[PDB]
RNA sequence: CUAAUCAGAAAGCCACGGCUAACUACGUGCCAGCAGCCGCGGUAAUACGUAGGUGGCAAGCGUUAUCCGGAAUUAUUGGGCGU
RNA sequence: AUGGAGAGUUUGAUCCUGGCUCAGGAUGAACGCUGGCGGCGUGCCUAAUACAUGCAAGUCGAGCGAACGUUAGCGGCGGACGGGUGAGUAACACGUGGAUAACCUACCUAUAAGACUGGGAUAACUUCGGGAAACCGUAGCUAAUACCGGAUAAUAUAGUGAAAGACACUUAUAGAUGGAUCCGCGCUGCAUUAGCUAGUUGGUAAGGUAACGGCUUACCAAGGCAACGAUGCAUAGCCGACCUGAGAGGGUGAUCGGCCACACUGGAACUGAGACACGGUCCAGACUCCUACGGGAGGCAGCAGUAGGGAAUCUUCCGCAAUGGGCGAAAGC
C-alpha cells in the first residue's frame, strides 16, 4: 500500500516556504450529470523552491512533518 | 430544458400548503410554543354554542359548535348531522378536517367519545352521529 | 435600622432578589426598626419563575441588618449588609430554603419555622 | 479476551445456536467477521451443523479454551493439546 | 457501593505515585539541572536515578515511550 | 394436554341508488334535514328519522393521517417558450 | 428491468389542457363500538418529568496477622458498572477500505527472568479518648507472594524487581483489547450572509501524548483571499430495520441497535491491568428535604409506585436455573 503521485500548480506565497500545489481531478455530480471540473487546494512546502510563478509538481500523502501542512513531492513538469 | 445551469441553477417543485394548519398542535404553557404533532387522538372544551343563519346552498336551518383550543385564540367546529348535542363544557374525541360546505372550522366529533353518547333519535345509522349496541 | 424607602436583599427562594419598604407595621409614629420586626414592601427585581411576582404587595421580617444588635451580657452582632424573610402573615416563610446566616432574636419573636432552615443562627 | 457468539434473524422451535469469535465483556448475542456457520444442541436438527470454524480454531495457540460449559462440542472433536 | 476498599486505593495509589515523582523532583533538580552548570552532576549523580526511575517505571503508568525519552536526554546526553 | 364431550354461538357491517362498489320505501312537506371529489328532502329522499339486508365481512363495525409506484403535478430515467 | 389500466375535473359543447379534492391501505396507528381465547412479541411515544426509600459487580483465599480458613480487609476486585438513550455537536461522533516515512500496552493463551536478598507498616482486635449519636483526637500498631535496599534485568551498542501449596511468585518477550496516532470518501440546509482572516499563506520552538506537527508558544513577509461560497451559519448521530420501485434507489433508521454526544449542576487534588468516575472523592449553586439544628450533599437519561400530563402509555406476582464478570489453589455468588 504505496503513496500517490498527486499532482497541480501554483498560485502563491509568503515569507520563507508557506509552499502548495494546486489539487483537481475529472468527475461530476450524482444529479444532473455534466462534465464540470472542479478543484480544491492543498499543503505542500520546500526550503523556499516549489513556490509561485510556475512550480507545476507533484505532492504526497505520508507524515506531514509540518505545521498543518501535510505533503513531501514535488514531481515536475517544467519552469518559466 | 438544458442542464448545464441545471447544476449552476436548480429548480424547485409545487407549492402546496398541508390541511389544517391551525390542527394537530398542542399548546405549551411551560415553554410557551406550539407542537408539531400530527396526533391522531384529542380533546375538545367548550366555551360556547354558536350559530350563524345565512345558508343559501342547503337553504334549511342547522347551528354549529365554538369550542375554543389551548391557551387564548379563536377554534370553531360544526355538528354535521341531524342531532342536536344542546350542551356545552365537555371532553371529547377530536374529529380533524372539515366536512363540505363550511370554512375555516376544522374540528368535530366522534360517535360516544366520553362526553355524551349521541343523539339518541338514531337506531338504523349504527355508526352516526351517535350509534351504539345497534342490532345488525 | 430599616426606615421608609429602603432596598433589602430577600435571602429567600420564593422568587424575588430585591424589595422596597413601604412602611414599618408596628404603631403610630414608628419610624426605624431592627431584627425581629415585619415591615411591608414591594417586588422591584424577581427571577424568571416562582409564586411571588414583580409589582406584588407582600409582608416580610427582617433578618441580619448592617447596624449591631446589643444583646443583655453586653455583646453585639453586626453584617455585611440587610436582609429579609417574606412570611405569608400566620409567622411561616413563603419558600422552603434560606441563603446566609441569622440572628438568634427570631426564637424571642415566635418564628422556629424561619430559624430550623437557617444554616448558621448566631 | 474472545468469545463464542451466534446469528439472530427467525426461528427455533429446537434449541439452535452458531459457532463465531466475538469479545469477552459481552452477551451471547455478537458481531461475527469470518462466518463459519451455525450450531444445532437440541438433538433433532443434525442437519444445520455447518459450522467451518477456520479462524474459531486457530486461536487454541493465540488465545482460547474451552469456558461457559462449552467443551461438550469440543468434546467430539481434538485440534488443541498442540503445547 | 463497593468503594469500602476504593474509595480509598486510588489515595495509596496517590501516594505510592507522587512521592516517588517528587523524589524524581529532587532527580531533576540535580543532574538535569546541572549537567550544564557544570557540577559534578554527571557520574552517579545520574546513576542513581537509573536504579531510581528503575524503581518507578516496571508499572503500566509510568512513562514507557516518555521512558524511552527521559533516558536519552540524561545518559546520552554527553 | 384428543376427552367421555353435553350443544360451552361468530360482537355485528357501513353508507343503504350510481362512482367508493349500496335496496326499497312509510316518516318529510322545506319543519328537522342527506352528503369521501360527483352529489340530495319544496307532497312518492331507488340517500335522510327508522325498519327484514345484497357488494366486503365475523374478531371484526365508521373513523384516525404517513410516505410510497399510483401523482407522467421533479423531469437521474419521465421538464414551456408566441400563446 | 419478474416494466406504470386510479373518483370525478371548461366555459354551455366534441377538443389541447388544469390540478385538486381524493382514493385503497402502511403508520410502535388507535378512539366510541365490540369486547369466544390464545402462538410469541413489544407499551413514561403524556413529561431524556419533580419523587415512598433501598435498588447496581460482587464476594473470597493448602500463598496471609481473631475462632472450633468461620472474623477480618491487607491483596484483588470493582469503580469508566451493567442498563438509559438520541436532551448535546455540520463535527473523522458515525459504514467501509487504510501511510503507519504519526501507535503501543498485563485481562483470551503459552509463558518466562527465575523463585536471592531484604527492612517492616498498615486496615481490622481498633490500642487509649472529648461528646445527641457520629463526627473527630492520642496513636505502638500484628502480619501480608506486600507497604517494601540492592545484582544484572531490555533498546551501552551503560536501566531495576521475585517473601512458590505441593506430589506459586516476579521479567527480558509475546499473540491480543477497546481502540485507534491518523489517512481517505464517508461527512445536511440558511445568499435577507464575500473586498479577506491578522495568523490567511506556511517554513522556522525549549517543549510532549503509545502518536508527525501553529496543537500554547518559534522567527519573519502577508494580500494568503480574491466576486467559486472565505466564513459565518439552523436541526445535528450514523447504520443490519420498516412501508416500498420495474429501476435508479428513494425517504423516515422508533421495536433492533454492533459504533459514539450524554449520569442534578460548574468543576474535581485524585485515579487507572482501561478517567475526571450514573449509588466515588472535594468544594461553588437550588432543589422535596433528613440533622441537639455533626449539617446532610441526592435527583429510578437504570424495575417499580406516589401528585400527575394523561388516545391507550403495563405486572412493585418470583428469584437465580437457562451465560460467569469479579472474587477465589476450592467447594460458592
Amino acid at each position: 500500500n504505496d503513496r500517490k503521485v498527486y499532482v497541480g500548480k501554483v498560485v502563491s506565497d509568503k515569507m520563507d516556504k508557506t509552499i502548495t500545489v494546486l489539487v483537481e481531478t475529472y468527475k461530476t455530480h450524482k444529479l444532473y450529470g455534466k462534465r464540470v471540473k472542479y478543484s480544491k487546494k492543498y499543503k505542500t512546502h520546500d526550503e523556499n523552491n516549489s513556490a509561485k510563478l510556475g512550480d507545476i509538481v507533484k505532492i504526497q500523502e505520508t507524515r506531514p512533518l509540518s505545521a498543518t501542512k501535510r505533503f513531501r513531492l514535488v514531481e515536475i513538469v517544467e519552469e518559466s | 430544458p438544458t442542464i448545464n445551469q441545471l447544476v449552476r441553477k436548480p429548480r424547485q417543485s409545487k407549492i402546496k400548503k398541508s390541511d389544517s394548519p391551525a390542527l394537530n398542535k398542542g399548546f405549551n404553557s411551560k415553554k410557551k410554543k406550539f407542537t408539531d404533532l400530527n396526533s391522531p387522538q384529542k380533546r375538545g372544551v367548550c366555551t360556547r354554542v354558536g350559530t350563524m343563519t345565512p345558508k343559501k346552498p342547503n337553504s334549511a336551518l342547522r347551528k354549529y359548535a365554538r369550542v375554543r383550543l389551548s391557551n387564548n385564540i379563536e377554534i370553531n367546529a360544526y355538528i354535521p348531522g341531524i342531532g342536536h348535542n344542546l350542551q356545552e363544557h365537555s371532553v371529547v374525541l377530536v374529529r380533524g378536517g372539515r366536512v363540505k360546505d363550511l370554512p375555516g372550522v376544522r374540528y368535530h366529533i366522534v360517535r360516544g367519545a366520553l362526553d355524551t353518547s349521541g343523539v339518541d333519535g338514531r337506531r338504523q345509522g349504527r355508526s352516526l352521529y351517535g350509534t351504539k349496541k345497534p342490532k345488525n | 435600622m430599616i426606615q421608609q424607602e429602603t432596598r433589602l436583599k430577600v435571602a429567600d427562594n420564593s422568587g424575588a432578589r430585591e424589595v422596597l419598604t413601604i412602611k414599618v407595621l408596628g404603631g403610630s409614629g414608628r419610624k426605624t426598626a431592627n431584627i425581629g420586626d415585619v415591615i411591608v414592601c414591594t417586588v422591584k427585581n424577581a427571577t424568571p419563575g416562582g409564586v411571588v411576582k414583580k409589582g406584588d404587595v407582600v409582608k416580610a421580617v427582617i433578618v441580619r441588618t448592617k447596624s449591631g444588635v446589643r444583646r443583655n451580657d453586653g455583646s453585639y452582632i453586626k453584617f455585611d449588609e440587610n436582609a429579609c424573610v417574606i412570611i405569608r402573615d400566620d409567622k411561616g416563610p413563603r419558600g422552603t430554603r434560606i441563603f446566609g446566616p441569622v440572628a438568634r432574636e427570631l426564637r424571642e419573636g415566635n418564628f422556629m419555622k424561619i430559624v430550623s432552615l437557617a444554616p448558621e443562627v448566631l | 479476551a474472545v468469545k463464542i457468539r451466534l446469528t439472530r434473524l427467525g426461528s427455533k422451535r429446537n434449541p439452535f445456536y452458531r459457532i463465531v469469535v466475538a469479545d469477552a465483556r459481552s452477551p451471547r448475542d455478537g458481531r461475527i467477521i469470518e462466518q463459519i456457520g451455525t450450531y444445532n444442541p437440541t438433538s433433532a436438527n443434525a442437519p444445520e451443523i455447518k459450522v467451518d470454524e477456520a479462524l474459531a480454531l486457530k486461536w487454541l495457540n493465540d488465545g482460547a479454551k474451552p469456558t461457559d460449559t462449552v467443551h461438550n462440542i469440543l468434546s467430539k472433536e481434538g485440534i488443541m493439546k498442540k503445547f | 457501593k463497593s468503594a469500602i476498599k476504593r474509595v480509598k486505593t486510588t489515595e495509596k495509589a496517590e501516594a505510592r505515585n507522587i512521592s516517588q515523582k517528587s523524589a524524581m523532583r529532587t532527580a531533576v533538580k540535580n543532574a538535569k539541572t546541572a549537567v550544564s552548570n557544570n557540577a559534578d552532576n554527571k557520574n552517579e549523580l545520574v546513576s542513581l536515578a537509573v536504579k531510581l526511575v528503575d524503581k518507578a517505571a516496571q508499572s503500566n503508568l509510568i512513562h514507557s515511550n516518555k521512558a524511552d525519552r527521559i533516558k536519552s536526554q540524561l545518559m546520552t546526553a554527553n
